[PDB]
C-alpha cells in the first residue's frame, strides 16, 4: 500500500526492532519497468570454422 | 497515480460511469480498461498512453468491448469449417 | 491504517453505550430526579413502605420535609 | 500464514517475470533454461533477500519459543534414526532425526557445490526438531541466494547445441539450419539414446527422483516419479502409535505432505 | 558442513532458573508474540483495490491466446500446424485449405480453452508470431461453451488486444 | 402496483446475498495454492465480505479448485448434494472447467459440469488470483441480477 | 484431498490406513505419449509448491 | 416505562453484538495485514447487515436423523440465557439489583452448557458428538476455577452485591491487589466462551465446528448470537471486577464511558490474543487448569481469605 513517528516508535517498541530499514512493502526502489533493450550473448559454438558437429 | 504509493497502488482507475449501453455507476468490473491502457495499468509500462501512443492500424478495434458474456452479446462456439462428404440430389424427372 | 477500525467499534461503543444512561436516566426520570433508592435489606423496604405511606400519593420518591409536620 | 504469503506473491512475482505465468513456469527446459532473465531482475531479487530475514526471524518469535506452539510439537511423534532410513524417509525427515545427509552437498547436482552452505541437522527426531530445520533452512537459502545472486557469469542460456534446444529466433528466420531444427525439434523432439537412469534431486519437501527409461526415439518408454511424500505417508502409521488426532494434524504439518506428488 | 539446531542445554544457578520460573509463570513469550502481532496492527495493511487497482505483471505474461495479424492487414498464420503438435493438452485444432487468393490459412483454427494449460508453447513454437498470449486474464465465463474458442474469436481477439501485444512483442522479442 | 414493493424488497434481499457469499474453498491441486494467495494480504478477499472458510453446512458458494478425479467425485457430489440453496457453484481452472491437461486420463473425469452444474467458469492453470477474484465478482454481479420474488409475483 | 481411515481407543491412534488416489490424474500413463519436450509441464505441475525443483 | 428499559437493554446489545462481527473481522485483518470489509457501505459499516440478512434468509435445513425440539430448544436456551444474563450488570445505575447478583451471574453462566450439549447430541453426527463432550468438558472444568476465583476476589468486596463492587475499588484498580488472580479469571473467561486459543471446540481438522455443525441459518446464527454475546458479557465482567472506574452520583455518564471503554478494551485484547496464538489439545486444555491453574487458585483463594482477617481489613457486609 510511511506512517507517524509517534505510531512508528510504537511499532518498533512492540516489534523490537528497527524496521524503517526494510518493511514487507516496496516503493520506488524496484526494478524500472521499462528497461532498455538487452544485446543478448552467444554460446560458445558460435564462431564459422573449425564448428563440425561431428566434434 | 501518484508516485510516493507501494508498487501496486502507485496507479488507478475511476471507471467510466457509462461504456457502451450500460450504465456502470454503481458497479463495475475490471473489463472495461481499454487495452491501450492495460499495460500501464498492471505495470507492464512505466509509460501512460498518452506520453507513449500505441501504434496505429487499420484492424484494431475503435471501441473497446468488456467481457460479453451472459448478455446476448456473448460468443456462441461453432464449426468455423466447410461442408464434409457431400449427398447425392436426387433426380427431379420421373422414374420412367 | 488502523483508523478503518475506529468507524467500527465507535458504532460498537455507542451500542454498548446506550444501556448506560438509558437505566441510568429512566431511574433519575422516575425517582423524581433522584436515583433509585436500592433496597438490599428489610429496613430498607420498611423504610420505602413508610415513605411511601407517608406521601400519601402511593409515590416513595415523592418527599416532604418538617413543611409537613406542624 | 497471510504475513508470509505476502512474500510469497512478491516471489510469484518473480516467477511471472522470467517465465511468463506466476505459479507453473516451464522455464527449466533440458539443455538449459528456457530464456534469460528480464533486466532488472536481480536488484529486486536483491531488495527482497535484504528483507526477508526480518520476517523470517519474525515468524521464529512467534513460533519457536512459544510455550504452547513447542508443547502441542515438541517430542511427539518421534521417529528413530535407523528406522528412518529404512522406511525410505528423506529430506528434512532424514534431517530432523538427525543423519547428516543432503543431496546438495554429497552429490551435487548443477553448481550446488561452489555454493557454500551449512545444513541443519536435527537433535531429537521430533516434530519441533523439523520444524526448526525449516526455518534454519530457510536461512541458510537466503545465504545461498546472496552467494549465487553475486556471482552469475556472462554466458548464453541454453546448451549451444542447436539440436537439443531451440534456436535463436534472430536465426530462426534468416538460416536454414536453425529453421529446420526448430521445426523437427517442435515437431519431433530430441530422440534420447535409449537408456534408463534414476535422477535425484533435493526438493525441498525431499529427496525427489525420477527413473526415467527411453527407448531411443522422439519419445520416453516409462517416466516414473519418486515424490518424497509417498515414503512419507507410507511410514505414517509407525510416525503416530498412541498421540492424539491434533497429534496426527501437528504430524502431517512437518509430514509436509502435498497431495499432487504422493498420489501423482 | 552443518549446524545443530537444537542442543542449547540451559543452565542451572539461581539467576537461569529464576528467569525461567518467571517466563513460565508470567507469561513473557506469550507476551512477546502479543506485541509482534500489535506491532503488525499498527502497520501499513498489504491489500491492493481490485478491480480499480491490478496486480503487477510483466510483459511475458501468458494469458488469452489471440491470433496476430502482418501490419498490411494479413493474418500471419501459414497453417503450419506446429502449434498443433506442440500443445501437451492438444487443445489447438487446424484444418487447411489453398485460399482463393493462395496463401494457406486456416478454415478451422480452434482453440479448446478449458484442455489449454496456458503453458506458451504455441507462441515459441510459432515461426510467423501468428498464435500469441494476450496480457488479458479477465475473461472468467459462465457457460462451458463461451470458453471454447473459435477461429473467428481468436481473430477478433487479436483484434482487440493488438496495441498490448504488439507493445509487449517490442519489449520481448529480444529475449525470446 | 406490486413491483415497485417487491423490486426493492427482492433487491435488499439479493444485495445481501451477493455482499456475503461465503465459499465452500475445495481445493485439490495447484488452484488451491492460487486461491490461497488469492485470500492472501494482496487481493485479501475476506475485503469483500467474502470468508474463505465456511464448512459446507453453512456456506454459499463452491469453488472446485484442481483436477476432480473419479474418486473424488463421488465425495463432491454429497458436498453439494448438502450444500444448501442457494448454491452457486464456481469451477476454476482448465482441469476442473473440463478435463484440463489430464483431459484424456483413465481416472479423472473430463468437467465439473458432469458431476455438478457450474455457475461461472474461471479459465486458467492457474487462473492468477485475480483472475479468480474477478470470477467472484462476476458471481455477484449475478447475484445483483436476481429476480426470485419478481418471478414469484409475476409467475 | 485425503482420507484416513483410523481405528482408535478413543484418543491415542491405534492404527492409520490413509488413502491416497483421492487426485489420482493418470500423469505416469500420460508421459509416455508426448515428447519429452511436451512432457515438461508435467512436472511443473506435479509438485506444486516446488515448481521449478 | 420498565419494558422500555429493557428493551433499551436487548436492542443495543443487538446491535453490539451485530458490529462485534465486523470489529472482529477487521482487527484481525488488520494484525494480519488485511484491510478487512470496507465495501459494504463506509469502512464497511454495513456488511454486518447483509450477512444477518443473507442468514435469515438462508435457508434452515432440519436435520433427518434428529428430534427437532432439541434443534429448536438448544438456540433458544444460548441465546436467551447469556441476553438475560447481561441484566444485573453495575451500569453506573444496574438495571435489577439483585443482592446476589455476581452469584446469579455466575450460575447462570453454567447453562451455556445446557445449549451445548443438546445441540451436540440432536444433530446427531459424529463432529458433533465428539463436539459436545469436549466443549462440556471444558466449560465445566473451567466453571469451576471461574468459581473460586470469583470467591476468592470477592472476598475483599464485601458481599456478592454487584453494584457495591464499584464501591469497594473506588480508590485503586482492583486488579491491583489481586493481578495474579485476574490474570488466571481472564485466562479461564477465554477458556469458556471457546476461544482460537482454548476453543478446542470448532478444531477445524478433526471437530470442524463441534456442536454448530447441522445448525443453519438461524438457529445457526443465535449460537454466534450468543457465543459473542458471552464475549462482550464477560469482557464487562472483567472490566468492572479488576478494572475499576469513577463514578459521581450526580454524573452518572462518566462510569458508563469509562465501563464501555474498559469492555472494548477487554474485547480487543481477546481478538488480539485469537489473531495470535497456537490452538490447545485437550491433553493440554485440561492439562492446563487441573495440573496448574487449580493449585495455584486454591492457594490464592487461601491467601485472600486469610489476607482481611491478618489486616484487620474485612470488608463491610452491608
Ligand atoms: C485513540 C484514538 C484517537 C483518535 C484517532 C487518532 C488517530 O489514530 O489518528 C491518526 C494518526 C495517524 O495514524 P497512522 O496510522 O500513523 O497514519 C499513517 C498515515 O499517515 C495515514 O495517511 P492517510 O492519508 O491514510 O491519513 C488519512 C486518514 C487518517 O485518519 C484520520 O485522520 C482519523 C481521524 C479522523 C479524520 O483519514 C482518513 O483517511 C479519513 C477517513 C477517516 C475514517 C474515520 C475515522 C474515525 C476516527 C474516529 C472518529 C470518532 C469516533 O494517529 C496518530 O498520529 C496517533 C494518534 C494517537 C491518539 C491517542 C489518543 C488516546
Ligand atoms: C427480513 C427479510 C426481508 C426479506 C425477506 C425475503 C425472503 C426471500 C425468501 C427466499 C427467496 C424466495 C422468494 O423470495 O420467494 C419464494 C418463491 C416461491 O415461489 P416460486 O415459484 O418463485 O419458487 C421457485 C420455483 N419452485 C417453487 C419450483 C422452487 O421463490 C422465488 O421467489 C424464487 C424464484
Ligand atoms: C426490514 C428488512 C430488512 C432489515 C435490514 C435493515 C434494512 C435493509 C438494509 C438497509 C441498509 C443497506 C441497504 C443496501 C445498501 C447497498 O446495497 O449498498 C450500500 C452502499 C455501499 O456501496 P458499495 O461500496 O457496495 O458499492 C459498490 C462498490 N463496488 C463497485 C466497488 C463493488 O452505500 C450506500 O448506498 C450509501 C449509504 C450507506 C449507508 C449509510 C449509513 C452508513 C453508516 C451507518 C451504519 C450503521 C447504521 C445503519
Ligand atoms: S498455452 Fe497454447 S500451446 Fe500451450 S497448451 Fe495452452 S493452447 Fe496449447
Ligand atoms: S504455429 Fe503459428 S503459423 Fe503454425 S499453425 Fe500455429 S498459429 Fe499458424
Ligand atoms: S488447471 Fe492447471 S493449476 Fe489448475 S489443477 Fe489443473 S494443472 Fe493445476
Amino acid at each position: 500500500a510511511s506512517a507517524t513517528r509517534v505510531i512508528q516508535l510504537l511499532r518498533n517498541w512492540a516489534s523490537g526492532r528497527d524496521l524503517q530499514a526494510k518493511l514487507q512493502l516496496r516503493y520506488q526502489e524496484i526494478s524500472k519497468r521499462t528497461q532498455p533493450p538487452p544485446k543478448l550473448p552467444v554460446g560458445p559454438s558460435h564462431k564459422l570454422s573449425n564448428n563440425y558437429y561431428c566434434t | 497515480e501518484d508516485n510516493k504509493q507501494f508498487f501496486g497502488r502507485h496507479r488507478w482507475v475511476i471507471y467510466t460511469t457509462e461504456m457502451n449501453g450500460r450504465d456502470t455507476f454503481w458497479d463495475v468490473d475490471g473489463s472495461m480498461v481499454p487495452p491501450e491502457w492495460h499495460r500501464w495499468l498492471h505495470c507492464m509500462t512505466d509509460d501512460p498512453p498518452t506520453t507513449k501512443p500505441p501504434t496505429a492500424r487499420k484492424y484494431i478495434w475503435t471501441n473497446h468491448k468488456f467481457n460479453v458474456s451472459g448478455t446476448p452479446q456473448q460468443y456462441v462456439p461453432y464449426s468455423t469449417t466447410r461442408k464434409k462428404i457431400q449427398e447425392w440430389v436426387p433426380p427431379s424427372t420421373p422414374y420412367k | 491504517m488502523w483508523f478503518e477500525i475506529l468507524p467500527g467499534i465507535a458504532v460498537m461503543a455507542a451500542c454498548l453505550f446506550i444501556p448506560g444512561m438509558a437505566t441510568a436516566h429512566i431511574h433519575k426520570f422516575t425517582n423524581g430526579g433522584k436515583e433509585k433508592r436500592v433496597a438490599h435489606f428489610s429496613y430498607q423496604w420498611n423504610l420505602m413502605e413508610r415513605d411511601r405511606c407517608i406521601s400519601g400519593v402511593n409515590r416513595y420518591h415523592v418527599t416532604k420535609g418538617l413543611e409537613n409536620i406542624d | 500464514f497471510f504475513w508470509m504469503f505476502e512474500e510469497r506473491e512478491k516471489m510469484f512475482e518473480f516467477y511471472e517475470r522470467v517465465s511468463g505465468a506466476r505459479m507453473h513456469a516451464a522455464y527449466i527446459r533440458p539443455g538449459g533454461v528456457h530464456q534469460d532473465l528480464p533486466l532488472g531482475l536481480l536488484d529486486d531479487i536483491y531488495e527482497f533477500s535484504k528483507n526477508f530475514s526480518f520476517r523470517i526471524d519474525e515468524l521464529e518469535e512467534m513460533l519457536t519459543n512459544n510455550r504452547i506452539w513447542r508443547n502441542r510439537t515438541v517430542d511427539i511423534g518421534v521417529v528413530t534414526a535407523e528406522d528412518a532410513l529404512n522406511y525410505g524417509f528423506s529430506g528434512v525427515m532424514l534431517r530432523g532425526s538427525g543423519i547428516q545427509w543432503d543431496l546438495r552437498k554429497t552429490q551435487p547436482y548443477d553448481v550446488y557445490d561452489q555454493v557454500e552452505f551449512d545444513v541443519p541437522i536435527g537433535s531429537r527426531g521430533d516434530c519441533y526438531d523439523r520444524y526448526l530445520c525449516r526455518v534454519e533452512e530457510m536461512r541458510q537459502s537466503l545465504r545461498i541466494i546472496s552467494q549465487c545472486l553475486n556471482k552469475m557469469p556472462p554466458g548464453e542460456i541454453k546448451v549451444d547445441d542447436a539440436k537439443v534446444s531451440p534456436p535463436k529466433r534472430a536465426e530462426m528466420k534468416t538460416s536454414m539450419e536453425s529453421l529446420i531444427h526448430h521445426f523437427k525439434l517442435y515437431t519431433e523432439g530430441y530422440q534420447v539414446p535409449p537408456g534408463a537412469t534414476y535422477t535425484a534431486i533435493e526438493a525441498p519437501k525431499g529427496e525427489f527422483g525420477v527413473y526415467l527409461v527411453s527407448d531411443g526415439s522422439s519419445r520416453p518408454y516409462r517416466c516414473k516419479i519418486k515424490a518424497p511424500g509417498f515414503a512419507h505417508l507410507a511410514g505414517l502409521d509407525k510416525m503416530s502409535k498412541g498421540h492424539m488426532l491434533a497429534d496426527v494434524v501437528a504430524i502431517i504439518g512437518t509430514q509436509d505432505i502435498v497431495f499432487g506428488e504422493v498420489d501423482r | 558442513t552443518y549446524k545443530f539446531v537444537n542442543m542449547r542445554e540451559p543452565s542451572m544457578d539461581m539467576k537461569s532458573v529464576t528467569d525461567r520460573a518467571a517466563q513460565t509463570l508470567l507469561w513473557t513469550e506469550l507476551v512477546r508474540g502479543l506485541g509482534m502481532t500489535l506491532s503488525y496492527l499498527f502497520r501499513e495493511p498489504a491489500t491492493i483495490n481490485y478491480p480499480f487497482e491490478k496486480g503487477p505483471l510483466s510483459p511475458r505474461f501468458r494469458g488469452e491466446h489471440a491470433l496476430r495479424r502482418y501490419p498490411s492487414g494479413e493474418e500471419r498464420c501459414i497453417a503450419c500446424k506446429l502449434c498443433e503438435a506442440v500443445c501437451p493438452a492438444q487443445a489447438i485444432t487446424i484444418e487447411a485449405e489453398p485460399r482463393a487468393d493462395g496463401s494457406r490459412r486456416t478454415t478451422r483454427y480452434d482453440i479448446d480453452m478449458t484442455k489449454c494449460i496456458y503453458c506458451g508453447f504455441c507462441q515459441e513454437a510459432c515461426p510467423v508470431d501468428a498464435i500469441v498470449e494476450g496480457p488479458n486474464f479477465e475473461f472468467s465465463t459462465e457457460t462451458h461453451e463461451e470458453l471454447l474458442y473459435n477461429k473467428e474469436k481468436l481473430l477478433n481477439n487479436g483484434d482487440k488486444w493488438e496495441a498490448e501485444i504488439a507493445a509487449n512483442i517490442q519489449a520481448d522479442y529480444l529475449y525470446r | 402496483r406490486g413491483e415497485y414493493v417487491v423490486a426493492k424488497l427482492d433487491d435488499l434481499v439479493n444485495w445481501a446475498r451477493r455482499s456475503s457469499l461465503w465459499p465452500m474453498t475445495f481445493g485439490l491441486a495447484c488452484c488451491a495454492v492460487e486461491m490461497m494467495h488469492m485470500a492472501a494480504p494482496r487481493y485479501d478477499m475476506d475485503r469483500f465480505g467474502v470468508v474463505f472458510r465456511a464448512s459446507p453446512r453453512q456456506s454459499d458458494v463452491m469453488i472446485v479448485a484442481g483436477t476432480l478425479t473419479n474418486k473424488m467425485a463421488p465425495a463432491l457430489r454429497k458436498v453439494y448434494d448438502q450444500m444448501p440453496e442457494p448454491r452457486y457453484v464456481v469451477s476454476m481452472g482448465s482441469c476442473a472447467n473440463g478435463g484440463g491437461y489430464y483431459h484424456y486420463s483413465y481416472s479423472v473425469v473430463r468437467g465439473c459440469d458432469r458431476i455438478v452444474p457450474v455457475d461461472i467458469y474461471v479459465p486458467g492453470c492457474p487462473p492468477t488470483a485475480e483472475a479468480l477474484l474477478y470470477g467472484i465478482l462476476q458471481l455477484q454481479r449475478k447475484i445483483k441480477r436476481e429476480k426470485r420474488l419478481r418471478i414469484w409475483y409475476r409467475r | 484431498v485425503l482420507r484416513l481411515v483410523m481405528e482408535l481407543s478413543g484418543e491415542m491412534v491405534r492404527k492409520c490406513d490413509p488413502h491416497i488416489g483421492l487426485l489420482h490424474r493418470g500423469t505416469e500413463k500420460l508421459i509416455e505419449y508426448k515428447t519429452y519436450l511436451q512432457a515438461l509441464p508435467y512436472f511443473d505441475r506435479l509438485d506444486y509448491v516446488s515448481m521449478m525443483c | 416505562m420498565f419494558m422500555i428499559n429493557i428493551l433499551s437493554l436487548i436492542i443495543p446489545i443487538l446491535l453490539a453484538v451485530a458490529f462485534l462481527t465486523l470489529v472482529e473481522r477487521k482487527v484481525l485483518g488488520y494484525m494480519q495485514l488485511r484491510k478487512g470489509p470496507n465495501v459494504v457501505g463506509p469502512y464497511g459499516l454495513l456488511q454486518p447487515i447483509a450477512d444477518a440478512l443473507k442468514l435469515v434468509t438462508k435457508e434452515p435445513l432440519r436435520p433427518g436423523t434428529s428430534s427437532i425440539s432439541m434443534f429448536i430448544i438448544a438456540p433458544i436456551l444460548g441465546l436467551s440465557l447469556a441476553l438475560t444474563m447481561w441484566v444485573p450488570l453495575p451500569m453506573p445505575y444496574p438495571l435489577i439489583n439483585m443482592n446476589l447478583g455476581v452469584l446469579f451471574m455466575l450460575a447462570m453462566s453454567s447453562l451455556a452448557v445446557y445449549s451445548i450439549l443438546w445441540s451436540g447430541w440432536a444433530s446427531n453426527s459424529k463432529y458433533a458428538l465428539i463436539g459436545a463432550l469436549r466443549a462440556v468438558a471444558q466449560t465445566i472444568s473451567y466453571e469451576v476455577t471461574l468459581a473460586i476465583i470469583l470467591l476468592s476476589v470477592l472476598l475483599m468486596n464485601g458481599s456478592y452485591t454487584l453494584s457495591t463492587l464499584i464501591t469497594t475499588q473506588e480508590h485503586i484498580w482492583m486488579i491491583f491487589t489481586s493481578w495474579p488472580l485476574a490474570m488466571m479469571w481472564f485466562i479461564s473467561t477465554l477458556a469458556e466462551t471457546n476461544r482460537a486459543p482454548f476453543d478446542l471446540t470448532e478444531g477445524e481438522s478433526e471437530l470442524v465446528s463441534g456442536f454448530n455443525v447441522e445448525y443453519a441459518a438461524g438457529p445457526f446464527a443465535m449460537f454466534f448470537m450468543a457465543e459473542y454475546a458471552n464475549i462482550i458479557m464477560m469482557n464487562a465482567f472483567t472490566a468492572i471486577l479488576f478494572l475499576g472506574a469513577s463514578h459521581d452520583p450526580h454524573t452518572p455518564e462518566l462510569y458508563t464511558i469509562n465501563f464501555v471503554l474498559k469492555t472494548l478494551a477487554l474485547t480487543i485484547t481477546f481478538l488480539w490474543i485469537r489473531a495470535s496464538y497456537p490452538r490447545f489439545r485437550y491433553d493440554q486444555l485440561m492439562h492446563l487448569l487441573w495440573k496448574s491453574f487449580l493449585p495455584l487458585t486454591l492457594a490464592l483463594c487461601m491467601w485472600h481469605i486469610s489476607l482481611p482477617i491478618m489486616t484487620a481489613s474485612i470488608p463491610p457486609q452491608s
